[PDB]
């Protein structure tokens, strides 16, 4: 998820942005 | 080194910021 695929992942604030409007 | 990462609240924080106006899919409150 987005939880799962950033806390264990060192991911960007693309999928963060995403699920904003 | 020391990656940036969240989980848990610390996470809400960073869509906090991106949206910051109405709020997104994830909602602890």
């Amino acid at each position: 998820g987005i939880v799962e695929q950033c806390c264990t992942s060192i991911c960007s604030l693309y999928q963060l942005e995403n699920y904003c409007n | 080194e020391v990656n940036q990462h969240l989980c848990g609240s610390e996470l809400v924080e960073a869509l906090e910021l991106v949206c910051g106006e109405r709020g997104f899919f994830y909602e602890p409150k």
